[PDB]
């Protein structure tokens, strides 16, 4: 139940952030909506830094890392929204941007995870 | 925030029994456009057909000579908030 | 935009909670492609596909409910960051085959589920 | 739920000054194994090195002949709940 509050507090903060950023910026570039991209790049970065940080601090409370990973990053990031954006592009016959969106999200999110991990490991 | 309705709907070319129409795409992901046409002032069934989202022109054939037609274009489009929905129409009149 | 905020939080908290339960339950069963994380993304893919089709046909449905289902439930339920860290770990472990496979199964799988949800409801109505 | 500790740690081959050890991987994503070794007798400094996660054997060189060594292996592993963390060790004794 203490663990449930971590997921809900973290998740609600993340979901709220995703909502604000997406409704703000997605309509600016419809072929690859940048609000949805930024939230995934940002969660990629955060969880990368979490990866490195929590390794070096083995005794940190499981409540905080549950709040950051399952909660914040889990709420902030999204797969379903990419799925529906891409599906729509596919229905629209816009295959180039369908493919590009998938690649930019995957490669971009992995680069951000790597960058967050390596900045913190190179910092220690 | 952003209009899903096309702009500058116009007849670019015409014969007595057909019309080539074009429009400017709205700044949203259009999955398809729906073209409607029928005789102005009613008294005839309105017909419609779709064109793919990539296209921004359409041909309407099998019309009658010297008759006023009401022609409309709307989109079926993806946006973040509403997923798939239909825009309002843009509408012109044109006499063959 | 406060009624709208409750939709995101109620939907999101339900989705996040579901993802937590399913992932902690099933992820350790197959570590090369953790199935809890996959199922939540396949499930959200399915739900939003059916939402796509359903909302189109019901234009007058309250924006509160579709905000709760899409941004809330599907947004909370699905995850990209968890895939990113699973794949990153596989890459660090030198397990490139399953790194690539995980990316492909998540992407193709989620799109198939979105398509299936959309087409079941359009073929139904 | 699932053990991140390796099993069946053993010396598969030996010379007077080296040991080839092997172990069975645990059923989790191991990023790397950490091998430690030191003289069982007294307080010689324990040394350690990593091996990649794909490997499940390691060579320990530069040992002294006829001396008992304590050898341990633990993992740095990815799981869902704890992200990257370190397992408990598995441990054997072996006399060169
Ligand atoms: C990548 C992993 C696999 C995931 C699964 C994805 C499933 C893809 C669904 C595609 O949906 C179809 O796309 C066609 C083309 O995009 C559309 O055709 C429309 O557009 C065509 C050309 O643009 C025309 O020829 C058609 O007549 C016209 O209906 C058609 O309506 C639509 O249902
Ligand atoms: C898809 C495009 C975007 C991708 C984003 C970037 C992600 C790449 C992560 C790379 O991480 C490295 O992975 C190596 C293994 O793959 C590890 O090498 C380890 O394992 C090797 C063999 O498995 C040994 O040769 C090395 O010495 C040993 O350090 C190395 O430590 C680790 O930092
Ligand atoms: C030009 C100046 C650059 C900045 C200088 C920093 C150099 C040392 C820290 C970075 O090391 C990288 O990342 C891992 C460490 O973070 C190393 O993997 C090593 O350590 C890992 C655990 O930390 C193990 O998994 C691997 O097996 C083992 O090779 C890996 O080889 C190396 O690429
Ligand atoms: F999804
Ligand atoms: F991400
Ligand atoms: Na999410």
């Amino acid at each position: 139940i203490k663990s449930l509050f971590a997921v809900i507090i973290g998740g609600s903060v993340g979901c709220t952030l995703r909502w604000l950023l997406s409704t703000k910026f997605n309509s600016l570039f419809p072929n690859l909506p940048p609000g949805t991209l930024v939230v995934n790049l940002l969660a990629g970065l955060i969880i990368g830094t979490a990866l490195a940080y929590f390794l070096r601090q083995p005794h940190l409370d499981p409540f905080w890392k549950l709040m950051i990973t399952t909660g914040l990053c889990g709420g902030l990031s999204t797969f379903s929204t990419i799925s529906v954006e891409v599906f729509a592009l596919l229905q629209a016959g816009n295959y180039i941007w369908a493919l590009t969106s998938v690649l930019v999200h995957v490669i971009g999110s992995l680069i951000m995870t790597a960058l967050g991990f390596f900045i913190i490991t190179i910092l220690f | 925030s952003v209009s899903s309705v096309p702009t500058k709907l116009e007849v670019v070319a015409a014969t007595p029994t057909s019309l080539l129409i074009s429009w400017d795409a709205p700044a949203v992901t259009v999955v398809h456009y729906v073209i409607t046409y029928g005789e102005t002032g009613g008294n005839s069934p309105v017909q419609e057909f779709t064109v793919p989202g990539s296209k921004s022109t359409a041909t309407i054939s099998g019309l009658k000579p010297g008759v006023d037609y009401t022609i409309t274009v709307y989109t079926m489009y993806y946006s973040y908030s509403d997923l798939y929905s239909y825009s309002s129409p843009i509408s012109i009149n044109y006499r063959t």
